[PDB]
RNA sequence: CCGGGUGUUACAGCCCCGCCCCGGCAGCAGCAGCUCGCCGAAUCCCGGGGCCGAGGGAGCGAGACCUGUGUCGCCGCGCUCUCCCCCCU
RNA sequence: CACGGCGCGUCGCGGCGCGCGCGAGCGAGCGCACGGGGUCGGCGGCGAUGUCGGCUACCCACCCGACCCGUCUUGAAACACGGACCAAGGAGU
RNA sequence: CCCAUACCCGGCCGUCGCUGGCAGUCGGCAGAGCGAGAAAGAGAGUGGCGCGGACGCUACGCCGCGACGAGUAGGAGGGCCGCUGCGGUGAGCCUUGAAGCCUAGGGCGCGG
RNA sequence: CGGGGUCCGGUGCGGAGAGCCCUUCGUCCCGGGAAACGGGGCGCGGCCGGA
């Protein structure tokens, strides 16, 4: 019993706390909190009733088998890895599509997803991509940013949503989110002028033109 | 639609005056001249693509007679912008002064 | 405007020297991001690139009233077995 | 502030130090991790007569390296000597 | 700024040293330790349900830590390297094909 | 028309190679800006231009 209270200490810094030893003692008052000192069902049947052991042995052991692993602490699971994102990339900032099919395509960038990957969309109508993911490696954030702090986006759509099934038909679904998305988008890309046909562009490199020069 | 890369001449391994070293490459990226513009190309993939005769197969594609030999950008070499790659196979030597295209998706901007 | 000469503050300035609270005020090995140093128990924070991941039965608690489990030792912490208050969903 | 009980407190210098008892040296759980050497409870493609893999080994190309062995000798690639090539025999019993 | 077989970190092979560790596989007849700064007893005593638990150990074996590795003349050790014959042994192989010889085939061993 | 004179402009070369030119997602409607002399044509027949 007792509600969890929060950690009575702010990070200073990873892994150090704010406040000492004696300085925690006095904030969690501990020194008015001194404490001082399955495998069996019995089941009937039409004999009698018979104890059946449940988790019974195996009827078949290997002619060998590998050994144990020794015991590892900072290996966790991807489903609870620490996300990190670029400082250049923000919610309504135009990225550079590098790897995919849409190569070189200015697309708008709305959140980051659960696992790492960006959710991306340039509005279809112009470019020609739909909601899609993109790893945040593989895209170049230029310095062009839009307003879209007050668009909403759906929250059903997530990584399960965009996960490959498995001929790929898009669904109905796919078509209204899409649409429900780009009715808000369009109009404050529109606001701006000249970025349309910029979006609608491909980015590509001439020469002459260095990445290490020239600054986006 | 346009060229995504960047232009790159392998220029020799690796060496001493006597010795080479052939599991590490030199690259002259053009347009780079200095250590103190070097910095981006750090850690970059490149690739070195070279046609064949025999048909081979392609990601996302029907085969052809192309392949690739990838790598990466590893540190940067000298004073004059010369680059230091490492790829999965060591360069075969008829690619002296070839092109060698650097990409920028592994990207930190 | 220039050249030559005289000279001692004039229609420019320079150097030294008693004091005026070492006169006073910043500031100070200065992001006036190069005017000249040695450092850090008087030093910490963040970030980027490259190579590698060898080893494989470490035990925990359970108590002769039980026999489970495979997140374990050292180290650094947080919460509860006290009671209140504040804020956001 | 790596301070935290009550006492008998001289176990004591004037309280602090610092001793003797307090069922007598047994409070427990959960959780996070810069903690006695890596894991993913993360994914993507291409696959039947043209494609996948095969270090080495067959042939060829390229860059770097690279003088013919045995022997005597201070010193051998030597303008020092033995040696066209191959098979069998051949010398501390 | 460039690089040696030098130095630092890591992996692997071997040698040497610790004349290191393991007979404790002590299981419903049992209780799973002897890594822990301090020479020595998890000391013995007498009075006020479910039947269950991986590998090991050719001890000439297995396992753990460190350091080191040039070599002529020469010395020593190990060769599950090789050739021929003899005593044993393989209820061995073989005319449903031995020996020998050839091979752009598949492999093992640092090497023989 | 070319070569000289004066004069006027620039001169760390803005008539700059530290530069210039072209710039490619495509198609469909309507409007504005430029053009009506323009665009495209082994679509054309000639005339010059070159050692
Ligand atoms: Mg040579
Ligand atoms: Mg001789
Ligand atoms: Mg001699
Ligand atoms: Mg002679
Ligand atoms: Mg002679
Ligand atoms: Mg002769
Ligand atoms: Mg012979
Ligand atoms: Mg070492
Ligand atoms: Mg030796
Ligand atoms: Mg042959």
């Amino acid at each position: 019993k007792g509600k969890p209270h929060c950690s009575r200490n702010p990070v200073l810094v990873r892994g150090i706390g704010r406040y000492s030893r004696s300085a925690m003692y006095s904030r969690k008052a501990l020194y008015k909190r001194k404490y001082a000192a399955l495998a069996t069902v019995t089941k009937p049947v039409g004999g009698g009733t018979r104890v059946v052991k449940l988790r019974k042995m195996p009827r078949y052991y290997p002619t060998e088998d590998v050994p144990r692993k020794l015991l590892s602490h900072g290996k966790k699971p991807f489903s609870q890895h620490v996300r990190k994102l670029r400082a250049s990339i923000t919610p309504g900032t135009i990225l550079i599509i590098l790897t995919g099919r849409h190569r070189g395509k200015r697309v708008v960038f709305l959140k980051q997803l659960s696992s790492g990957l960006l959710l991306v969309t340039g509005p279809l109508s112009l470019n020609r991509v739909p909601l899609r993911r993109t790893h945040q490696k593989f895209v170049i954030a230029t310095s062009t940013k839009i307003d879209i702090s007050g668009v909403k986006i759906p929250k059903h759509l997530t990584d399960a949503y965009f996960k490959k099934k498995k001929k790929y038909e898009i669904t109905e679904q796919r078509k209204v989110d899409q649409k429900a998305v780009d009715s808000q988008i369009l109009p404050k890309i529109k606001a701006v002028p000249q970025l349309q046909g910029y979006l609608r562009s491909v980015f590509a490199l001439t020469n002459g033109v260095y990445p290490h020069k020239l600054v986006f | 639609s346009g060229r995504l890369w960047c232009k790159a001449i392998f220029a020799g391994y690796k060496r001493g005056l006597r010795n080479q070293r052939e599991h590490t490459a030199l690259l002259k990226i053009e347009g780079v001249y200095a250590r103190d513009e070097t910095e981006f190309y750090l850690g970059k993939r490149c690739a070195y693509v070279y046609k064949a005769k025999n048909n081979t197969v392609t990601p996302g594609g029907k085969p052809n007679k192309t392949r690739v030999i990838w790598g990466k950008v590893t540190r940067a070499h000298g004073n004059s912008g010369m680059v230091r790659a490492k790829f999965r196979s060591n360069l075969p030597a008829k690619a002296i002064g070839h092109r060698i295209r650097v990409m920028l998706y592994p990207s930190r901007i």
